[PDB]
RNA sequence: GGACCUGGCGGUGCUUCAUAUCCCUCUAGAGGAGCCUGUUCUGUAAUCGAUAAACCCCGAUCAACCUCACCACCUCUUGCUCAGCCUAUAUACCGCCAUCUUCAGCAAACCCUGAUGAAGGCUACAAAGUAAGCGCAAGUACCCACGUAAAGACGUUAGGUCAAGGUGUAGCCCAUGAGGUGGCAAGAAAUGGGCUACAUUUUCUACCCCAGAAAAACGAUAGCCCUUAUGAAACUUAAGGGUCGAAGGUGGAUUUAGC
């Protein structure tokens, strides 16, 4: 019963400069958890289908990064302790967004991005020649 | 408030050559080229010298930030052997797990 | 900076808002010295 | 005497509450507010895996409660205002390249940390076919000797990528100052290039 | 307890309606498989260990059995074999034994099950003599030509225990080929047979004798052919990557003997694997070992 | 024989938690990483400056929640919010807890310029996982 | 996302150790809190060295420490700027001294700056971290000193001097200072005219003739001066004139007019000051019903900015009056204005807030059915409050009224996790509805359970260092509801609490356990409860003694003890 | 340095050494919980920090951040040192045992009633008394010489029941316990003449062990090995006469 | 002193074994040469620790200055620290480990036997053992369910480390603390490990395997000279070139590793 009766909205102006496009959007997160990438990769995904934009996911190869330690404080070379730590990767290529469409998906799953997971977005924007360069000088 | 002298003369070390850092690079600069005449250089040589020791950056050592360890120290955490094996072991380094392949 | 983490950690010790256990350990055993005899001899004896 | 833990409050939700109320943000796993039966822990021998009071494991798990199927349909349609339409005209790739023959890639780095900063963010890459610049056979074969590897033939396409700048805004300027001046080089023609 | 384990299928129950809620399915078309996708989502573990992961289970799978109490309240146990302490095998036992000798007065499809199942069935805890005995005493019933009123019985404790042909492609000029791939230590290798060809092996577009001058590999490509009598009869192009010359044959070979596993008769077939011209080679390079010179030699002892 | 944060056999009335219980080689097997950041990641930043800034963390919480803490905290880092989950008892009074909280809220966030979170999950006594 | 019904304030921690179960602890943990967050404040600006490393980028400000202590020691008027800027009296008075003495010239800006400080706070010192009734204004303070010492005066230092002294009350003298201000030929400003208003009405208990007079002639010098009147004059001139109640109303109402005849929009702080102008003890359906709705009607729908610093205490006085008047459909309007946009900020501080909603649900449970009832006190509680041990007898008595009974154990449960675990006065509602009437035999286990929990509470009460007090009615309910419920065991063994408190037992609990007695054929119980009639010398007693030797076959011993309790008799 | 330091427990291990190649074989220290006494706020510039250390609302007013004056603060102090080291003298004082048959021997000791039975069975009524404690030692094939405790107890109702029990253990207590808790399965019953005294005299040979009993009037009293005294006491025999001959083994 | 119990030991018996393992058997090595490096000894004013298996390219995934804790000289004294000490004690310890372990047993709590001694506790057609827990196992990582990792309890060697750090005890406080400059860190000689070789299954070249030359030459990563790289500092570090073409001619008993 205590629903409110009415919302306020926030302010979205359309402005009269034309907004930037953008081919490709690679998003390429990586964790050390295959579990919660599958989790972000599956919420990515439903949130681009939800907003209508064309998602695509691959999963780059992980690099597993090894390296050995000695185990005992002062003498005993031959016994050692290895350590390695896995990065996973998942890469959602989004196709033809606009640059407002860009950057609210990207706040979004940023601002959701699980901890221990870092974020590498490639954005390819397109463009026009220059005027300086249409015509030989 | 350092963990020894040691780890305390490192640290002034370290500040000196951050300080002189810009003077060395310039004078090294010029001494590192065969442009420039070999009596300007010469001079280089002489001023780079008399700059303080402790502005070398060569002198700095790279220790334990926990435990002025000099050696068995994993630059990319900073911290030696020992205190990483202590952190990985107890799970209190993120992504770090033991190697079984 | 150790001189920030050692100055602060002791500030909030002595404010009440820090239990500094490795210090209290210290400081039973410096006061159990100094009841055995074993104190810290001045600078210039 | 002492104080007495209330029950806690998921035995006051209903089988069809609103858990994107019940978690709007990324937050911790609350037991007494997850209303999941759900155990984790290794079980030891003839047990059960521990429960979620006090799990430290459950803890420690990027929970994505705050992420339901319903909560994430619910917050696009909110953010369905934010977006625009991709223009329809160009559809398809081959329509994106000729109307748009420029393409810049820069990378955007998102970490955990106080500092913002990534040197890697600064770099900017510049596409270019040399079929969409109007140049003439001189003029292209002059660009080509120019540019050197930065042209890929198999491909047709330069790529310029500046680095030298701190910010992004400048590389980007640089890369396209670059294109500018290497085309109009490449159109103009000097005295030695008759000794080919 | 029953009524604990009763407490936790209510909770259970309420937890399964809340998740249906939560992910905005059905709640009454909530399956356990729902429920672990579900969970699987919400709390993401990469623990490597599965049972290590959160689980949200039935109360039934979670808990173990629990031995309900073997008396009443005036403390007389339920079972007459109760003293011995083994109520569940020596019944069992004594079941057999009766059986037996009802059958003694009137006269690769399945397994037995191991001591841990039959511990399971019992709720009990056994030893090996003990499953030994059992099973002894479960293959004289056998033996001893037990009919459908014994077998009903034995089949309570009895558990259930080729080469997989490509499908043969059309090219566009309608010729059929077969498609295989085949790995050997870093090398892998795509292999397309051909049903008619004049023996032709084009390898990464290189013919075979130029790729593998070495005739040990040669020998290698003709090996899985000359077995099956199809020596010029197919041609072959292979793409190879990855290792060295001598893993490359091999990795070859193993899609080459598989692509024409399509184009040989069934008995064929089998008479390669049975020569082993199918079977992925699974010895790699090992990993060295830390204090240690290599994989197995050891830093010379020093006395 | 190995040492490393294994909790050794006693006549088994010592009570341990799921993390103690395990040993080293447990870690991404049984058990996770109790302080999750992007710094050990390949191609990250900075591995040195958040192992530094947890460990402090780790005694200043160990020091201001003194005889309060039923297990080991729980360090996340998202963008630059740092969340500290810690699992505490059922002891110390409700007025104290809430002055600790905000003010170990307000003195980290001073310290480490970046807005911390303190989420407390109290229970009545330390869980035992198994009796060792 | 939309509030969360099952979860206290966002503020407090989401742990049930922790949540909080009352309003006081509320209102004590968050005080806590902001305590622990002061102390840290105090930490970080008495050892600022500790916190100046900046590893946050981008730079965060707010999260640095502040310098208060001025660091320009040269005596100038440079560091005196530096100095009224930190907003340090005495180091501001003391320099200015001794820059007067030595002679430089100070800059009538900076000597208004350092007025509007000293004359602002008193000549006293803002609180720090750490190092009501009657006037602050004292007769010789640096403030007047330096006013009569100012070469050059300006009609803002004059504005200034009297808007202090009205904050001081001192408002004799700022009437003074304004004429001194007319007789040196200056024009004041809005806001020093709203100071003089409130100082007019704060001077002279004149009658309200006298005041209003008053009040039109500095409105009239104002227009003459051409200073446009702002929306503060206004709620000025209506907060003054709540005091005379009736004789203000009418003007009030005029003076609501001019602002919207002006153009000045009215705010919720000045439809609050109407609302409390008219609500004058009496009869409120004379005139305030009608003013409300038409406020009502007015605000329907209008999301609100903080244009007044009363403009959050609309709401509350909106819902008092409601409650006074009993206007479900008029609280429900109040609310969805509140609830509209963003107004719900508006609120108020933690006490208006609670007053409000407790106004709120007690209509709501007087005047509206059952089911919305119940599906107000799940949405509003505790989400919204911690209820009053007095809301919670309304929702009782609400209860009652539409005859569902079957969730007093759930009240009684909210109760106790609300904390009114240990309250009289709700513990006897809850007793005297459930024992009140019999009821199916589930109801009436369920009221058992309730009853035993009810006992269990007064058994562990805190008041346990102190002679544990069970009333009487109380003892009784809980008797007949176990016996009701078949717990005849029970009442039997509660039965010695009556004489040990000397508490008089109830004739319908005497009643009751004659009939469970007849049922179960026990003489002894019979004569037990004779006994306890006797020694409480109850005239029924008389006749029940008969009844007992009548159903109950009597044995030589019992008669013999009844043929004692008839010699008593 | 801040981040050398470590917690109590680990300080309190590292010196107490209990661990160790010394304890492996025997080839004193006592643990302070040094955070027993303190109280979270309170430091040595006796800073009162409302709702941590002092109330947070005095006389409904929100209490603001104070220091307590010097002298002040030297009284919290003080007071603070007087209930130190009132705690250490309780500790350091420890009650005197009533001793057995001698000072420093466990014989003749009194162990209380054996423990509680399962089905609701009690023995408040016996009394127990150790007769022996030994320290035995085997030899073991990896843990060098190892020390074991024989324990010989004797429990008794005073009315006739009476038994006795070997316990082993490593440790002393669990010696004690299994052997009093044996003991009550292994009950006899002695039949005394006029609940005072034996029916006969007793020459018996026991092994190499001589008693000779003689049975005695009233007002006797028991004249008899210390250790058949104490379980003549726990028997209910008041007056005998013994007399121990050949080896004196007090388990024969 | 007599008789026993437990353990250790037996140049102690029978039986079955060791699966890269004890002998033979198979392959490649060390033991012979030069060089690199560690250690012992000598030398010096010039560290310390490991030092039978389980030390000896070991702390060091590393010493020109620094590192550095050593020596010579000089300088400072509430000293970076609400001081400091790489000062003694690893035979007080925590911490991390070697070792059997390339094991499978350690076991609390009970019960029983021995006349109720230390002690012992099994026979499956079963004769007093039941056992939580730990370990093994299982589960897990890598490429399978194999293999390798990992794991490997209780204990043995007062095994190693006070020099990772912390710490009990003891010791110095105008110095056993701190700072600066300079300096040793070498070879009489022995010995451990590794690299290069002694070649024709080899050397140089082209190619990465269908060749041409070499062949008493093969053989230094050493020696000497020059240049370059890093550095403030290079005869004393690394790389390259030049120059030289050395010992040696498949290595004694003995010994290492490998399924
Ligand atoms: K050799
Ligand atoms: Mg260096
Ligand atoms: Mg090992
Ligand atoms: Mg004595
Ligand atoms: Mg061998
Ligand atoms: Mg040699
Ligand atoms: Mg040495
Ligand atoms: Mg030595
Ligand atoms: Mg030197
Ligand atoms: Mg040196
Ligand atoms: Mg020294
Ligand atoms: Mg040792
Ligand atoms: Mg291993
Ligand atoms: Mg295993
Ligand atoms: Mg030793
Ligand atoms: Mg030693
Ligand atoms: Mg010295
Ligand atoms: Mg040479
Ligand atoms: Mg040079
Ligand atoms: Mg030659």
């Amino acid at each position: 019963v205590d629903v409110p009766k009415d919302l306020t909205k926030p302010v979205v102006t359309i402005s009269d400069e034309p907004d930037i496009l953008y081919k490709r959007l690679s998003v390429l997160v990586k964790g050390h958890d295959k579990a919660v990438l599958d989790s972000y990769e599956y919420f990515a995904v439903l949130a681009a289908k939800e907003l209508g934009i064309s998602i695509k996911v691959h999963e780059p190869p992980r690099k597993i990064e090894r390296f050995t330690l000695l185990q005992s404080v002062h003498i005993y070379k031959k016994h050692r302790v290895q350590y390695e730590m896995r990065t996973l990767y998942r890469c959602l290529e989004l196709e033809h967004l606009t640059g407002s469409t860009a950057d609210v998906y990207l706040e979004y799953i940023q601002r959701n991005l699980p901890e221990g997971v870092a974020m590498e977005v490639t954005k390819t924007q397109l463009e026009q020649l220059p005027e300086h360069i249409k015509e030989p000088i | 408030h350092y963990v020894d002298w040691r780890m305390w003369r490192d640290v002034k070390r370290r500040k000196m050559a951050y300080e002189y850092a810009d003077e060395r690079l310039r004078i090294n600069s010029l001494r590192k080229n065969t442009i420039l005449p070999k009596i300007l250089q010469d001079v280089a040589d002489e001023e780079i010298a008399a700059l303080p020791r402790d502005s070398c950056p060569v002198r700095i050592r790279n220790r334990c930030v926990m435990t002025s360890r000099p050696r068995g120290v994993k630059r990319r955490w900073r911290l030696s052997r020992i205190v990483f094996r202590h952190l990985a072991d107890h799970g209190q380094l993120s992504g770090i797990q033991r190697a079984t392949w | 900076n150790h001189h920030t983490y050692a100055e602060l950690m002791q500030t909030l010790r002595f404010l009440g808002l820090y239990r500094d256990e490795h210090q209290d350990f210290m400081d039973e055993q410096k006061r159990l010295k100094k009841l055995r005899g074993k104190e810290k001899p001045k600078k210039g004896e | 005497p002492r104080r007495k833990a209330l029950p806690p409050r998921t035995e006051k939700m209903a089988v069809d509450q609103d858990w994107p109320s019940v978690y709007p943000v990324a937050a911790p796993f609350k037991p007494s507010a997850v209303p999941l039966p759900v155990r984790m822990g290794y079980p030891v021998k003839k047990g059960v895996p521990m429960a979620k009071e006090g799990n430290l494991e459950l803890l420690k798990i990027p929970n994505f409660l705050h992420l339901t199927p319903v909560a994430i349909k619910k917050h696009c349609e909110a953010l369905k205002d934010f977006c625009t339409e991709w223009p329809a005209a160009l559809d398809s790739d081959e329509k994106c390249e000729k109307h748009f023959p420029i393409e810049i890639d820069s990378t955007d780095y998102v970490s955990s940390g106080p500092s913002v900063r990534n040197p890697r963010a600064r770099v900017v890459v510049l596409r270019v076919k040399l079929s969409s610049l109007n140049l003439d056979d001189h003029a292209k074969k002059k660009l080509i000797k120019l540019v050197g590897e930065r042209y890929c033939k198999t491909t047709d396409v330069l790529t310029i990528k500046t680095d030298r700048c701190p910010l992004r805004r400048q590389n980007y300027d640089y890369a396209v100052y670059l294109l500018t001046v290497l085309y109009h080089e490449s159109w103009n023609t000097e005295e030695w290039e008759k000794s080919k | 307890t029953e009524d604990f384990i009763k407490k936790q299928i209510e909770e259970f129950n309420i937890g399964k309606r809340h998740l249906a809620n939560m992910m905005g399915e059905d709640p009454e078309t909530f399956t356990q498989e729902d429920i672990d996708r579900a969970i699987a989502y919400l709390f993401p573990s990469g623990l490597f260990e599965k049972r290590a992961r959160p689980v949200m289970k039935h109360p039934e799978q979670i808990f173990p059995r629990q031995r309900a109490i073997q008396w009443g309240e005036d403390g007389r146990p339920f079972h007459y074999l109760f003293y011995t302490g083994k109520q569940s095998y020596y019944s069992l036992m004594h079941d057999v034994y009766g059986m037996l000798l009802n059958l003694e007065k009137h006269q690769i499809g399945s397994r037995w099950l191991i001591k841990e199942e039959l511990e399971e069935m019992l709720v009990e805890k056994l030893s090996d003599l003990d499953y030994m005995q059992f099973i002894r005493l479960l293959e004289k019933l056998l033996t001893s030509q037990c009919g459908a009123a014994e077998e009903e019985f034995v089949q309570r404790f009895r558990r259930s225990v080729k080469q997989l042909i490509e499908p043969v492609q059309y090219d566009e000029q309608g010729m059929a080929f077969s498609k295989s791939e085949g790995k050997r230590k870093t090398a892998k290798a795509e292999a397309i047979v051909y049903k008619h060809g004049s023996g032709r092996i084009k390898v990464n577009g290189i013919d075979y004798q130029l790729y593998f001058p070495i005739t040990q590999d040669r020998e290698q490509l003709m090996f899985p052919f000359h077995f099956v009598d199809r020596l010029g009869k197919h041609d072959v192009t292979c793409t190879v990557s990855g290792g060295g010359r001598s893993a490359q044959a091999g990795a070859i070979r193993l899609a080459m003997a598989k692509a024409l596993c399509s184009f040989v008769t069934e008995d064929e077939v089998e008479w390669m694997r049975q020569a082993g011209l199918l079977t992925t080679d699974p010895r790699v390079r090992e990993r060295k070992k830390p204090g240690q010179e290599g994989a197995r030699r050891k830093f010379t002892w020093k006395k | 024989k190995n040492r490393a944060a294994r909790v050794r056999v006693s006549k088994g009335d010592k009570p341990v938690t799921y993390e103690e219980a395990h040993a080293p080689h447990y870690i991404a097997h049984r058990k996770g990483w109790l302080s999750l950041h992007t710094g050990n990641l390949d191609g990250e930043d900075h591995a040195a400056e958040r192992t530094v800034e947890d460990v402090f963390l780790r005694k200043f919480m160990w020091g201001t929640f003194p005889g309060c803490l039923a297990d080991q905290l729980v360090l996340k880092r998202r963008g630059n919010q740092l969340e500290i989950c810690a699992v505490v008892l059922r002891q110390l009074s409700p007025h104290k807890y809430y002055f600790l909280v905000g003010y170990s809220e307000t003195l980290l966030s001073y310290f480490y310029k970046c807005p911390v979170r303190l989420h407390l999950q109290t229970v009545p006594s330390k869980v035992v996982y198994k009796y060792l | 996302v939309n509030r969360d019904t099952t979860a206290v304030p966002y503020v407090f921690q989401d742990d049930p150790y922790l949540m909080p179960a009352s309003s006081l602890e509320s209102r004590s943990f968050l005080l806590a809190k902001k305590s622990g967050e002061n102390v840290a404040k105090f930490i970080i600006n008495s050892y600022p060295k500790y916190f100046q490393k900046d590893i946050a980028e981008p730079h965060i400000p707010c999260l640095m420490p502040e310098y208060f202590e001025p660091q320009i020691k040269d005596i100038s008027e440079a560091a005196l700027k530096e100095r009224i800027e930190l907003r340090k009296v005495k180091a501001s008075v003391d320099m200015f001294d001794q820059l007067l003495q030595a002679g430089t010239t100070v800059s009538l800006e900076t000597t208004n700056s350092l007025l509007d400080l000293l004359c602002y706070y008193g000549d006293q010192e803002p609180s720090t971290d750490y190092h009501q009734f009657g006037v602050t204004w004292r007769a010789k303070n640096n403030a007047e000193r330096i006013f009569s010492l100012m070469p050059e005066k300006n009609e803002h230092s004059y504005c200034t001097m009297i808007r202090g002294m009205v904050k001081h009350r001192a408002y004799e003298q700022a009437l003074n200072l304004y004429t001194e201000l007319l007789n040196n030929r200056l024009h004041a400003d809005v806001y020093t005219f709203n100071a003089l208003i409130e100082a007019t009405v704060c001077a002279i208990n004149e009658k309200f003739e006298e005041k209003w007079s008053k009040i039109l002639e500095l409105l009239r010098h104002m227009v003459a001066q051409k200073v446009k009147p702002n929306l503060q004059t206004f709620n000025t001139i209506l907060k003054c004139l709540r005091r005379f109640h009736v004789f203000a109303r009418s003007p009030a109402l005029q003076v609501l007019r001019e602002m919207k005849a002006i153009g000045i929009e009215p705010s919720l702080a000045t439809y609050h000051h109407i609302i409390r102008l008219f609500d004058q003890p009496g009869d409120p359906l004379k005139r305030s019903s009608f003013i409300i709705y038409d406020i009502m009607n007015e605000l329907m729908g209008k999301r609100f900015s903080p244009k007044d610093p009363d403009d959050d205490k609309f709401f509350q006085s909106a819902m008092s009056i409601c409650s006074s008047l009993r206007d479900l459909e008029l609280a429900y309007q109040v609310h969805g204005l509140l609830k509209t946009g963003d107004n719900w900020k508006f609120i108020g501080p933690d006490q208006h807030r609670n007053f409000y909603y407790s106004k709120f649900f007690d209509l709501i449970c007087l005047m509206e059915q059952i089911d919305v009832t119940l599906k107000w006190y799940e949405d509003l509680i505790p989400s919204a409050y911690f209820p009053h041990s007095q809301t919670m007898i309304h929702l009782l008595q609400a209860l009652d009224v539409a005859n569902r009974l079957e969730v007093i154990p759930k009240i009684w449960k909210d109760s106790k996790e609300y904390g009114h675990t240990f309250r009289s006065d709700l513990r006897e509602e809850i007793l005297m509805l459930m024992a009140r009437d019999k009821h199916p035999p589930e109801l009436q286990v369920a009221f058992a359970d309730c009853a035993a929990d009810i006992k269990s509470a007064y058994e562990s009460q805190p008041i346990r260092q102190t002679a544990q007090d069970w009333p009487a009615t109380s003892l009784n309910c809980i008797a007949i509801l176990f016996l009701r419920a078949g717990r005849t065991q029970e009442a039997w063994k509660m039965l010695g609490l009556f004489r040990k408190h000397n508490k008089i037992p109830r004739s319908e609990l005497l009643n009751e356990l004659m009939d469970s007695a007849k049922v179960s054929n026990s003489p002894s119980q019979a004569i037990e409860v004779v006994e306890l009639a006797s020694a409480f010398s109850l005239p029924i007693c008389e006749g029940l003694t008969q009844r007992v030797m009548s159903d109950f076959a009597i044995n030589q011993e019992q008669k013999e003890a009844l043929s004692n309790l008839t010699a008593l008799t | 340095s801040f981040f050398t330091k470590l917690t109590a427990d680990e300080l309190w291990k590292g010196a107490l050494a209990e661990t160790g190649a010394g304890a492996k074989k025997g080839r004193k220290k006592k643990r302070k919980d040094l955070n027993r006494g303190q109280i979270i706020g309170e430091g040595r510039y006796g800073f009162l920090w409302p709702g941590l250390n002092v109330p947070l609302m005095k006389n409904g007013a929100v209490q603001t951040i104070a220091q307590r004056s010097k002298e002040e603060q030297e009284k919290v102090e003080a007071d603070m040192i007087q209930q130190r080291e009132e705690w250490d003298r309780k500790k350091k004082m420890k009650v005197k045992r009533e001793r057995g048959w001698s000072g420093n021997s466990w014989g003749g000791i009194s162990l209380g009633p054996p423990d509680p039975g399962p089905c609701g069975e009690t023995y408040e009524d016996f009394d127990t008394r150790i007769l022996e404690v030994r320290n035995v030692f085997t030899m073991t094939a990896k843990e060098g010489r190892k020390k074991s405790i024989r324990v010989l107890v004797a429990v008794g109702n005073g009315k006739g029941a009476a038994g006795f029990s070997i316990g082993k253990a490593t440790d002393r207590m669990d010696a004690f316990r299994k052997a009093k808790n044996r003991a009550v399965h292994h009950l006899h019953y002695i039949e005394r003449y006029e609940d005072h005294t034996i029916f006969h005299d007793i020459s018996l040979r026991f092994k190499r062990t001589h008693i000779k009993m003689k049975k005695q009037p009233k007002g006797y009293g028991l004249r008899c090995h210390r250790a058949i005294i104490t379980i003549c006491r726990l028997i209910g025999i008041k007056d005998m006469y013994a007399k121990v001959s050949g080896s004196i083994n007090m388990l024969s």
